């Protein structure tokens, strides 16, 4: 279970 | 264990039947470990993408399809996965053909699914094989590569699906390390009208629709200000005919670029002379190019 | 006979009490001779026009300033009539106040009030009297001069205003002399996103809207092609940067039109040199300003 | 009664 990780960082998104 | 997935796709199953299979085929790969997931391995994640392209072909089963989405989304969620989905040559593409206005959950699942590649830091420039594998789509059918995107952005479609557009977007321009690149396709994007709509994705009070232009917005502007940054020199040198001429030349010349650029400037000549509000005409244009090119 | 109302609105009347004497001014305008008309001339037509103005700077009586317009209207309902309604200062100005989408039917009325206008034949060029006009109301408050004439384009809008604002488009178009300026505020429409509804305009089936667009598109089409006429001469000519700058300096230059036009270049010339999609980018604007001096 | 002429002959344009 990994691109889920990468799933809710997105929404929520962390991931920039 | 697994080999027993392999054939049934192989095996030549058909809607209904297919579908329940496919159910199934995911529930299992979510509710497993990651070695099971590895003897599926490309043989297994091989013969899903076919049915998908031979089920685009043709022309009651959105839900078929969808399942295979969802099979990948399953079988992506690691390591090996996504890897193994990279390696294929239609795997991003049909993700991509997945999205769509007709069925607002598939392109949900499918948007996303790309948009977290996309922000995958080790293998380089993801966002730029989404883009190029989007762009391969526009011509089976001849429309502009964005219109999906824009499309999931009206009247009538599901608040989930208008937060996934824009979430994608967002994939598909922060890790774009060059600034001419970014302003590039988001003017493209409100050439087919998305600053016309996104005065409506405001008016709408979300939570996770919030938390995207919040980022699409930080962007939008650490832009801006940064290209003026750019063109406010180029107020101060290029203030003469002269200093633009001298610029045309050694850079619009002898570059696959001229005859585009060449076409810009014989719209702009047109407004003959006597035209008395030319001023005030070219005025306008000035606008609507800085609009284009700024806003 | 007529001085008795040339009075009434002078003695101060007010909500209510001022409808019911608009209300009979009209019926009686419209139910009499021409040499009656005549006899409230100037003097009676000029208390009309201080009432609507005194009556827009304040902020249940919308019903209040529409009767002064279908007043007129009845009123202009003849030769006299429009000829001392043109002699005024801030008559046709006013006609123009009265358009807008917060009052459907006022803005109907005053829109084919001065439509009548632009196609009269011998005080020439009155479509420039009805623009220059137009445009003086769109700094009282500092929105642009056509907002109006498109915000009656939307959805909620009677399909009657409709009519009346494409109706008004087609007499600021029909008449004018110069290819150059239909283009011109054609595109300046477009702008504010003509485009984006004149779809919905044929989607609506309709018998007295559709003698609208069989004039427009008629216009829209006559003009695109005597314009390529001219741009396709410019495809053969301007083939060379030295036929640009050529024509640049031409005409471009000691011309109020010279720093709109610098800076649209100044906007053109921002997209820096390694870009590798660059040819593909001003490829991309090429058919912006494409579409908007030509489409 | 003139500007009613202009008016039909504006729907139906043949003022044109």
């Amino acid at each position: 279970g990994v691109m889920d990780s990468l799933l809710e960082a997105l929404q929520s998104g962390a991931a920039f | 264990s697994a080999m027993m997935y392999i054939q049934e796709l192989r095996s030549g199953l058909r809607d209904m039947h297919l579908l329940s299979c496919l159910e199934s085929l995911r529930v299992s790969l979510n509710n497993n470990p990651v070695s099971w997931v590895q003897t599926f391995g490309a043989e297994g994640l091989a013969s899903l993408l076919d049915i998908l392209k031979r089920l685009h072909d043709e022309k009651y089963d959105s839900r078929n399809q969808h399942e295979i989405i969802r099979c990948l989304k399953a079988f992506m969620n690691n390591k090996f996965g996504i890897k193994t989905m990279l390696e294929t040559e239609e795997g991003i593409l049909l993700l991509v053909r997945a999205m769509d206005p007709a069925v607002p959950n598939m392109m949900i699942d499918a948007a996303k699914l790309l948009s977290a590649l996309c922000i995958l830091p080790q293998p380089e420039d993801m966002n730029e094989r989404v883009l190029e594998a989007m762009t391969e789509r526009a011509e089976m059918d001849e429309v502009e590569r964005f219109q999906p995107l824009l499309d999931g952005l009206k009247s009538g479609t599901s608040i989930a699906l208008k937060v996934g557009c824009l979430q994608l977007i967002n994939a598909l321009i922060t890790p774009a390390e060059e600034l001419d690149f970014r302003v590039h396709i988001r003017s493209e994007l409100m050439r087919l009208g998305l600053h016309q709509v996104l005065q409506e994705l405001r008016e709408i009070e979300n939570e996770d629709m919030k938390v995207q232009l919040c980022v699409f917005d930080e962007q939008g502007d650490e832009d801006f200000f940064d290209l003026k940054g750019r063109l406010d020199d180029i107020r101060m040198e290029m203030d003469d005919f002269g200093e633009v001429f001298q610029i045309i030349l050694n850079t619009v010349k002898d570059s696959k670029a001229e005859p585009h650029f060449l076409s810009i400037l014989q719209h702009l000549l047109l407004v003959r002379n006597d035209y008395e509000a030319r001023p005030q005409y070219y005025k306008l244009i000035e606008e609507c190019v800085s609009q284009i090119v700024l806003h």
